[PDB]
RNA sequence: UGGAGAGUUUGAUCCUGGCUCAGGGUGAACGCUGGCGGCGUGCCUAAGACAUGCAAGUCGUGCGGGCCGCGGGGUUUUACUCCGUGGUCAGCGGCGGACGGGUGAGUAACGCGUGGGUGACCUACCCGGAAGAGGGGGACAACCCGGGGAAACUCGGGCUAAUCCCCCAUGUGGACCCGCCCCUUGGGGUGUGUCCAAAGGGCUUUGCCCGCUUCCGGAUGGGCCCGCGUCCCAUCAGCUAGUUGGUGGGGUAAUGGCCCACCAAGGCGACGACGGGUAGCCGGUCUGAGAGGAUGGCCGGCCACAGGGGCACUGAGACACGGGCCCCACUCCUACGGGAGGCAGCAGUUAGGAAUCUUCCGCAAUGGGCGCAAGCCUGACGGAGCGACGCCGCUUGGAGGAAGAAGCCCUUCGGGGUGUAAACUCCUGAACCCGGGACGAAACCCCCGACGAGGGGACUGACGGUACCGGGGUAAUAGCGCCGGCCAACUCCGUGCCAGCAGCCGCGGUAAUACGGAGGGCGCGAGCGUUACCCGGAUUCACUGGGCGUAAAGGGCGUGUAGGCGGCCUGGGGCGUCCCAUGUGAAAG
């Protein structure tokens, strides 16, 4: 069955395409602990119905281009950056680990 | 045989007779008789107290040493007993038991094993009517163990079972003195051997 | 075509086919769709023959064309027999 | 049903801790030794270069010819000319050459594994079903004539057949545009319009076989996409502009920046981007109590490559190991202009290396290609050859034989050991001789029968005069390592910190169980050792299963970002977690 996946809109700014960040859970192979990683897809959007902080499905579908075989299928919540904020700080802190100085 | 070479000279480092080489092992000339230390320069020393590693390591040769099997096919057959269901020092003995070279020496075609080995290599030795001359062939419950037909009248073959008359044999076993037939009934159990060997510190042995 | 042929599967002056039913291009003994039976060409055993006519048919039905032996063995089994 | 520890730091002790040994394994190699057989297995290095032969063809039931025969006609006779038939050669045409066989160079990747998606697709030959094949026209080889070249070959001119090319027709049907309907990313139906079919051949000839055409479907094989998993270095931290997305177009069987024009400004990264190193992945294999570690030869699956680089043509399928083009390196021929080549196919050569085989037999069997069939072709394969390289089986004898020969040997010189070992007696009888002698093969084919079911018959063995069976018949290879502790086994002599041993502890500076020899002994035995490498022991990276006061280990302290973690009660959800069912988990192992 093509896949479906739940994550939260972190990019709006592409035209007919926003970027779903889907997390997911499992215990480590060796370690045991539940550890959480996740991934950005670029999900379809033809009327650009879905913005930030958007919780939508994602379902697998037939390329649209290059990094976009997914379309956004439905919204399961709205409004919330709290999610969009962890991924925007996160991409601010990579100021500070590097060789340059950035006052992360 | 195998091996080839002085026998009584193991039984004299085994400190126990073997009981391998028929006649001799009996008559006041089994050099265990006026002669029970070990070989070589050394036999009468006073011996050191053994070690733990040495008292298993004479132990399994006392017991190769009997049914005069190479250390290849001896460890062979324990490995197989070892992963076989059953207390492996009973099935190990089972097996050694089953084979063919060793089931002629118990039934009496054979006054040694050695003997036997011979026999059945040279085909003087039938199972259920077919010529098998293999000494590692392995016997199962319900074989018919027959000198072959055409052996029947060889002057060592009437000796040997003429010596058979009257006397018993293994409960496990069955023979009839006439036919040259015998019976291998079912596989010996451990009450069934009287082995001068602890099994328990062979299977020790092999886990060095 | 997809065939019904034998695979060797004895061992040097053993052989033991086994009658499977794969892609003609393939390896004679490589990876097969289906086997079918077997077959014991020295007859070692009271059973060196075995076929099961059901799915034979199955293959003949669709397609499958068999080798010449094949054939000669499946029909030894009754597969096309109609009587 | 599954888990053994030992030596070594001190005068001695406990601990910490490294090193080392006992075990198992290997596409092995090296040394000493070496009898038989079965089954496996054998370039791991330079993916260095390759002489030679062989490794893919097949169809005369698709077609017309050339050369060499044999035979029959037209004729009063010759010339000339008509027909039939055999062999042979290529040609046109078709199916195959995209499989089978080889190698792992490249690749850290949707390459592979696993589970899914394709309303985004293809599939020659095979199977089922529906419908059909009416008429006309054309050309190019062969062949014939001529020209340029040393050759490879190449240019021109003329003739001709077809299941070769084209046109018109029939349109079951199918394709496309527009519309409507059902579905719902390009699935199915329907209406108008337009567009698209065909090949003939063979006779056990006036039917039946082989084949042709369009379409629906089956089966098999395949393309593409997605989730998850897949090594080391962060002394590699930023990377990117076809880059990320959009619109339109091109392209393809098909989605897609796959490619192109135009527009937007994106995309990726510490949950490790980018860069560097290494590496084909897997089923499995080895080891381990397990968790795990190591690995990927052989066999099976996938991928990739065919002297290095690029490219496309023909095809159902190739960007094509034994097809084509160009560039480069190289070998070769050369009349120097210019050409011919590519064993990572089998075998073999040469190079490199510690090291890896027969320029073998057969297509009898299984499998493959082509053919109606006969049959042809298959270095796939089935076998044999060489190598203890691995595994298993087996032999070098069996029973009797002194209170114990000779020699060697130690000796408190009395004896002690090798030793029942030998001699010798008797018994069997590996080798080898003679005789018989296979299974693997029954189909295809042909006859009967419907070219069906079914019945009947004949041909066919490389291995091989081998296996195996029977008769005859000789006592008839033994070696290697070790004996201070760990570690089973001790004595003499030579040597004198020498010569030399030595895995770790350590031995040897004159009584050495540790060197060398000898006797004796232990271990294993057609092998035994050695070197290398992997796992174990090693809870010595510790998830199971460890630590940091003084043994190695707390950051000099704080503030705080990400992240990790989170009190008591109730309720919803049900992601994590648990349960049931079910599908998948190829074969080999
Ligand atoms: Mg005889
Ligand atoms: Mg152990
Ligand atoms: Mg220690
Ligand atoms: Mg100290
Ligand atoms: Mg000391
Ligand atoms: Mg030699
Ligand atoms: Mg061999
Ligand atoms: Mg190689
Ligand atoms: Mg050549
Ligand atoms: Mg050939
Ligand atoms: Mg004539
Ligand atoms: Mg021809
Ligand atoms: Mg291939
Ligand atoms: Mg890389
Ligand atoms: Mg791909
Ligand atoms: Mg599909
Ligand atoms: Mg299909
Ligand atoms: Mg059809
Ligand atoms: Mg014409
Ligand atoms: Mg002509
Ligand atoms: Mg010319
Ligand atoms: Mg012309
Ligand atoms: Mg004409
Ligand atoms: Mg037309
Ligand atoms: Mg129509
Ligand atoms: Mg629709
Ligand atoms: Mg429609
Ligand atoms: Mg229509
Ligand atoms: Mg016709
Ligand atoms: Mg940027
Ligand atoms: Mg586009
Ligand atoms: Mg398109
Ligand atoms: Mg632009
Ligand atoms: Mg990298
Ligand atoms: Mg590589
Ligand atoms: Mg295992
Ligand atoms: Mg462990
Ligand atoms: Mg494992
Ligand atoms: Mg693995
Ligand atoms: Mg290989
Ligand atoms: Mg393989
Ligand atoms: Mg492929
Ligand atoms: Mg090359
Ligand atoms: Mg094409
Ligand atoms: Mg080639
Ligand atoms: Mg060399
Ligand atoms: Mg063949
Ligand atoms: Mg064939
Ligand atoms: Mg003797
Ligand atoms: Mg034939
Ligand atoms: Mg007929
Ligand atoms: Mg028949
Ligand atoms: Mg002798
Ligand atoms: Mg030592
Ligand atoms: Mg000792
Ligand atoms: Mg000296
Ligand atoms: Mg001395
Ligand atoms: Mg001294
Ligand atoms: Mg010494
Ligand atoms: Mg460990
Ligand atoms: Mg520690
Ligand atoms: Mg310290
Ligand atoms: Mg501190
Ligand atoms: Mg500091
Ligand atoms: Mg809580
Ligand atoms: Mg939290
Ligand atoms: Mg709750
Ligand atoms: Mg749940
Ligand atoms: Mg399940
Ligand atoms: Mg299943
Ligand atoms: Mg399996
Ligand atoms: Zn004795």
């Amino acid at each position: 069955p093509k896949k479906v996946l739940t994550g939260v809109v972190v990019s709006d700014k592409m035209q007919k395409t926003v970027t779903v960040l889907v997390e997911r859970q499992f215990p480590h192979p060796l370690y045991g602990k539940v550890i959480k990683r996740s991934k950005k897809y670029l999900a379809h959007d033809p009327e650009e119905k879905y913005k930030l902080g958007d919780v939508v499905e994602i379902i697998e579908s037939r390329p649209i281009s290059k990094r976009k075989r997914f379309r956004v299928l439905r919204l399961v919540e709205s409004g919330r950056m709290d999610l969009v904020e962890k991924y925007l700080i996160r991409r601010q802190n990579y100021q500070s680990l590097s060789k340059r100085g950035g006052k992360a | 045989g195998r091996y080839i070479g002085p026998v009584c000279r193991l039984c004299r480092r085994e400190g126990v007779k073997l009981y391998l080489k028929g006649e001799r092992c009996y008559s006041p000339k089994c050099a265990m008789e006026r002669r029970p230390y070990p070989p070589g320069q050394h036999g009468q020393k006073r011996a050191r107290r053994p070690s733990d590693y040495a008292v298993r390591l004479r132990e399994k040769q006392k017991l190769r040493r009997i049914y005069g099997i190479s250390e290849r096919q001896f460890r062979n057959l324990f490995e197989e007993a070892s992963k076989k269901k059953g207390v492996t020092g009973s099935v190990f003995l089972g097996l050694l038991e089953s084979r063919l070279d060793n089931v002629v020496y118990r039934l009496g075609f054979a006054v040694s094993r050695r003997q036997a080995r011979q026999l059945v290599r040279h085909g003087h030795i039938t199972v259920n009517g077919r010529r098998v001359d293999l000494p590692s062939y392995r016997v199962r419950p319900g074989d018919e163990i027959a000198v072959a037909e055409k052996s029947r009248n060889l002057e060592l073959i009437r000796q040997n079972l003429e010596a058979m008359k009257g006397r018993k044999v293994g409960p496990w076993l069955s023979l009839d003195v006439e036919g040259m037939k015998g019976k291998f009934l079912r596989l010996p159990d451990r009450e069934d051997l009287a082995l001068p060997v602890n099994e328990q510190l062979v299977i020790e042995f092999y886990s060095r | 075509m997809v065939k019904i042929r034998l695979a060797r599967f004895g061992s040097k002056h053993n052989p033991h086919y086994r009658i499977v039913v794969t892609d003609a291009r393939r390896k004679r003994d490589g990876k097969y769709i289906e086997k079918i039976g077997y077959y014991d060409p020295r007859k070692t055993t009271p059973d060196w023959l075995k076929v099961d006519v059901e799915r034979a048919r199955y293959w003949l039905s669709v397609g499958a064309q068999p080798t010449d032996t094949a054939r000669r063995l499946l029909r030894q089994a009754g597969v096309f027999r109609q009587e």
